[PDB]
C-alpha cells in the first residue's frame, strides 16, 4: 500500500511541513533537491510508512521496493527533474553529470504529474536523489512555489523472516 | 476513476425503501486544517430519509459519495478524501463530548490532523480507500461504499458506521488577486437501505 | 536541361597566370581556389569527385621545345633548370613547340578519400583545417635549350571539369574574405541593399 | 514530426557495441544569441562512450538528437534547430584558437549570429535539416542524424563529423513577473556505434 | 592430464561479460619455500576485468589455470600445485595484518611450509585438486576451478574464493655450471563469469 513518506524531517519541520520537499523558483541548475537512504527499517525517513513499521518486526527482509512521487503545483508551471540512483557499494554522486550515468529517469512537469521507479533487491544501503537540471518556470502571478510529497512501497517479491518483538 | 471500497456491490440479503442530497459547502483558506462527517449521522433530521430514520431502529444502507471542489488554473494543493470506518475521536489532554462527535450537517473541523485527533498517524492513512484531489489533474473524486459492520443491523441515531475526512495536505498558494476561498460541496445518496421496525 | 551540375561546371575558365624570364624556368602549383568565380562556384559544396583537363597557351612578348613536366603528389619539385628532376621518368612531361596550337592534357582524379573535402574540422595529429589530400601537383614550365634561353615568355593555364559529382550543399558566402584559404572575415556588409521604409515597394 | 537528415536511416557495412545521454541545460535569456555543440566531441571524457572513443581511433556512429525547452504560455519566441556537416569556425579580425572551436559538453557561444561566424548568411541557413521550435505550436524538435564522411572511418578526438545550432532569431519577450531565462535541455544516443582498434 | 575440481564443468544459472592472463614468473632458487596467490584478488586493477570487478560488488565466476615451468634436463626436484577453498592465513605468535593476506599480483611467499601457516601439516594436502609437477616428467600442470561458495553471490574486493599454493617438496639440486634459478608462470583465464549491479 502506497503510504506517505517523510522526507524533510529536519528539525524546524514540526507539522504537517514534514510531509513534503520543498522546490523553489531561484534554485541554479544542478542543485540537490533532496536525498535520502532506501532503508526500510533503519532509522529516518522510511520510519514512517508503513513498510517501516512491520519490518520492525520480521528480523531478516529482502525483496523489491519502489518509490513514487507526485506533484503539487499549479497547471501553468512546467520543470524537470532528475531523479536518480545509486547502487549501495557508493556514496552519493555530487555533480548532475557524475549522477547522470546512473538509474536515472528524466521527470518533467508538463506532461506528468507522477513518477515512479523500481529499487532492486536489497537486502538487510542505496541512495536515492533527485536533482533539478533546469530552471523552474513560471509565468506572471502566479506563486513560484510548490511541493513534492513521496511515497513508498513494496512489490510482488519481498519476502520476511524470524519474528522479533517492535521498539 | 471511482474507488469501491474493498469491492463490494452493496446488495441485501423489513421493508426496501434516492434523491441526491446536497451538503452545504465549506471555503477552505490558507490556514485550514481539515473536516470531517460521521455518516449515516449528517442525514438525520433533513429531508424523507430523516423521517425514515428518526422513527425506524434497524438500518442497513449503502452511500455513494462525490466530493468535488471548483478551482481556477491559477491555484495549487492537494486534498485527501479517505472513508474510516468505526472512526472514533479521542479526545486530548477529559473526553471530548457530545457536540464534537456528532457534528451534524456542519461537519466539524481538526486540531491536530497529523495525529488525526486518535494517535494515529497521518503517513499511513492510505490503508483506508483514498482518492487524491490534486488540483492540476481533476477536481472531483467518487467512493463507493457499503455496509461494513459486525452484527447485521443497527440504530440509525446512536452508531455510526463510518466517517468521511477532508484533509488539506499541501497548503493552498495563491497570487494576489484571486478569490481567497475555494468552496467544496459533497453530494450523498443512499444506495440499497433497508429499515426495519417501527416506533 | 542545362541546370543539372554537370553543365554548371564545364566551361573552361582561367585559373592561373604564370610568367618566366629567360631564373629559367616557372612553376605552378595546382589549386582551382585562385579566382573568386571559381570559389563561390566550389564552397558550395563539401564533396566534390571529379577529373580535370588542362591547356597551355603561351603569348610571347622562331619555335622553341619547351617542355610541361607534371608532378604528382609527393614527388620533389624541381630548384635549377638543370637539376636531375627534369629527367626522371616517372614525371610525365609533354614537349611542345611555340608555334603549334596549344596543348592539352587531362588529370585523373589522385585523392586517397573517396570525394576532395572542401572543408575539414580537425588536425592533422594554425594547422586548424588544412586537410593534405588536396595536393594534385605542380607543371613546372621550362623552355628546353642547351643555354641563353632569352624568351620572356607568359603562359596561360585554362582548366575544364569533367564527370563531376557533388554532394552535401552549404550556402553562398556573402562577404569578401581576407585570406587566402581561410573564411576570415574581419567584422560587416549586408546582404540587401536598403530602401526608404518597410511600406512603399 | 521528426526530421531524417537526408532520409538514410543508419545501418552499417571492428566490433559492434545505448543510454539517453542528457546535457546540462543552458538558460536563455533577453540579450542571449546563440550556442553551437559539434560533435562527436561533446560524448568525449563522458560515460562509457567515452571510454570507448578515447581509447579506439577508428569510429562509425550515427545519433538520434531531442532538443526540448519548456516555456509557459505567455512567454514568445522562436529558435532555429539545424545540423551543420563540417561547420567550421571562421576566426573574427588570426586564428581562432582551439578553446573556441572544441567547447566540450558547455557548447561555446556565438558573436555575430547573423553570418554564422563563417561567412555564411543566417538566410539561407535552411539547407540543412533545419526544425523550427516556434513557442505557440510546441516543445519539442528531433532530428536522426546519420554518418556523413568521405573516408569511412576516422579518429573520433580529431576530426568533427557535424555540429548543432541553436539561434534564438525572434527574441524572447516576457511581461514584468514571470521568470526571465527558459531552460534548453538536449538528449543524444548513439544509434549504430561501431569502433575499431584498441590502443 | 587436466584435473577438473570436484568434477563440474562451470556453467552458470546481472550481464555475462576472456583473454590469457600472464602473472609475473617468480624465481626459484635452492633456499626458496613458496608462493600463495588467493584469487579472485590478483585481477583487480588488472586489465577490463579489473574494470569489471572494481564497480561492481557482486560476482560469480570461473577459472581456468595453467602453471608452468621450464627446467632443462640437467635439474631435478617437484612442486606441488593444489588449490585450496577459503584458504585462511592464520598469523604466528597477533594478526597477520592486511598486505600479508591479499598480496596482490606478486604473491607472497611461506614462512612455514610444514604447516601451511595454518596449523594445517602438509602430509595430508592432497585432498584437494593436486597435480604433481615431477621434473622428471612433463613442465606442466593444469587445474580447472568451478565457482564454489555458499551464497550464490559475493564481492570481489573483499572476498576470497580460494588460493593456490606452489610449495617445493623437494629441493632443487644443479651441477656447478647451470643457471641458479628456474622460472614458473602462471596462466589465468576466466570461465564463465557473472557479474550485476554498478556502482
Amino acid at each position: 500500500v502506497e503510504t506517505i513518506l517523510e522526507v524533510n524531517n529536519t528539525t524546524e519541520a514540526t507539522g504537517l511541513t514534514r510531509l513534503l520537499i520543498p522546490v523553489s523558483s531561484q534554485n541554479k541548475a544542478d542543485e540537490l533537491c533532496a536525498a535520502f537512504m532506501v532503508d526500510p527499517g533503519r532509522i529516518g525517513p522510511w520510519q514512517s510508512t508503513l513498510v517501516g513499521q512491520i519490518c520492525r518486526y520480521y528480523t531478516q527482509w529482502s525483496g523489491s521496493l519502489k518509490v513514487t512521487f507526485m506533484f503539487t503545483g499549479s497547471f501553468m508551471a512546467t520543470g524537470k527533474m532528475l531523479v536518480a540512483y545509486s547502487p549501495p557499494g557508493s556514496a552519493q554522486p555530487a555533480n548532475r553529470e557524475t549522477a547522470m550515468l546512473g538509474t536515472h529517469v528524466i521527470w518533467d512537469f508538463g506532461l506528468q504529474s507522477s513518477v515512479s521507479l523500481v529499487i532492486p533487491w536489497i537486502s538487510n544501503a542505496g541512495v536515492v536523489t533527485l536533482w533539478y537540471q533546469t530552471n523552474y518556470v513560471v509565468p506572471p502571478e502566479t506563486p513560484g512555489e510548490a511541493y513534492i510529497i513521496a511515497m513508498g512501497a513494496a512489490q510482488d517479491n519481498f519476502t520476511l523472516k524470524i519474528c522479533k518483538d517492535t521498539d | 476513476n471511482i474507488v469501491l471500497a474493498y469491492g463490494e456491490w452493496p446488495e441485501y440479503c423489513p421493508t426496501r425503501p434516492n434523491r441526491f442530497y446536497t451538503l452545504d459547502s465549506k471555503m477552505w483558506q490558507e490556514n485550514s486544517t481539515g473536516w470531517y462527517w460521521k455518516f449515516p449521522d449528517v442525514l438525520n433530521k433533513t429531508g424523507v430519509f430523516g423521517q425514515n430514520a428518526q422513527f425506524h431502529y434497524l438500518y442497513r444502507s449503502g452511500f455513494c459519495l462525490h466530493v468535488q471542489c471548483n478551482a481556477s488554473k491559477f491555484h495549487q494543493g492537494a486534498l485527501l478524501v479517505a472513508v474510516i470506518p468505526e472512526f472514533v475521536i479521542a479526545g486530548r489532554g477529559p473526553h471530548p463530548g457530545f457536540t464534537t462527535t456528532f457534528p451534524g450537517t456542519t461537519g466539524a473541523t481538526f486540531y491536530d490532523p497529523y495525529v488525526l485527533d486518535s494517535g494515529v498517524p497521518l503517513s499511513q492513512a492510505l490503508i483506508y480507500p483514498h482518492q487524491w484531489i490534486n488540483l492540476r489533474t481533476n477536481n472531483c473524486a467518487t467512493v463507493i461504499v457499503p455496509y461494513i459492520n459486525a452484527v447485521p443491523f443497527d440504530s440509525a441515531i446512536n452508531h455510526s458506521n463510518f466517517g468521511l475526512i477532508v484533509i488539506p495536505v499541501s497548503p493552498l498558494k495563491y497570487s494576489s488577486g484571486a478569490t481567497t476561498a475555494i468552496p467544496i460541496t459533497i453530494t450523498i445518496a443512499p444506495l440499497n437501505s433497508e429499515f426495519g421496525g417501527l416506533r | 536541361l542545362e541546370t543539372t551540375i554537370n553543365h554548371f561546371f564545364s566551361r573552361s575558365g582561367l585559373v592561373g597566370v604564370v610568367n618566366l624570364t629567360d631564373t629559367g624556368y616557372a612553376t605552378w602549383d595546382i589549386d582551382i581556389m585562385g579566382f573568386v568565380q571559381l570559389r563561390r562556384k566550389c564552397e558550395m559544396f563539401t564533396y566534390m569527385r571529379f577529373n580535370a583537363e588542362f591547356t597551355f597557351v603561351t603569348t610571347t612578348e622562331r619555335p622553341y621545345m619547351l617542355q610541361y613536366m607534371y608532378v604528382p603528389p609527393g614527388a620533389p619539385k624541381p630548384t635549377g633548370r638543370d637539376a636531375f628532376q627534369w629527367q626522371t621518368a616517372t614525371n610525365p612531361s609533354v614537349f611542345v613547340k611555340l608555334t603549334d596550337p596549344p596543348a592539352q592534357v587531362s588529370v585523373p582524379f589522385m585523392s586517397p578519400a573517396s570525394a576532395y573535402q572542401w572543408f575539414y574540422d580537425g588536425y592533422p595529429t594554425t594547422t586548424y583545417g588544412l586537410c593534405p589530400n588536396n595536393m594534385m601537383g605542380t607543371f613546372a614550365v621550362r623552355v628546353v635549350s642547351r643555354e641563353a634561353s632569352q624568351l620572356k615568355l607568359q603562359t596561360r593555364v585554362y582548366m575544364k571539369l569533367k564527370h563531376v559529382r557533388a554532394w552535401v550543399p552549404r550556402p553562398i558566402r556573402s562577404q569578401p574574405y581576407l585570406l587566402k584559404n581561410f573564411p576570415n572575415y574581419d567584422s560587416i556588409t549586408n546582404s540587401a541593399r536598403d530602401r526608404s521604409s518597410i511600406k512603399q515597394a
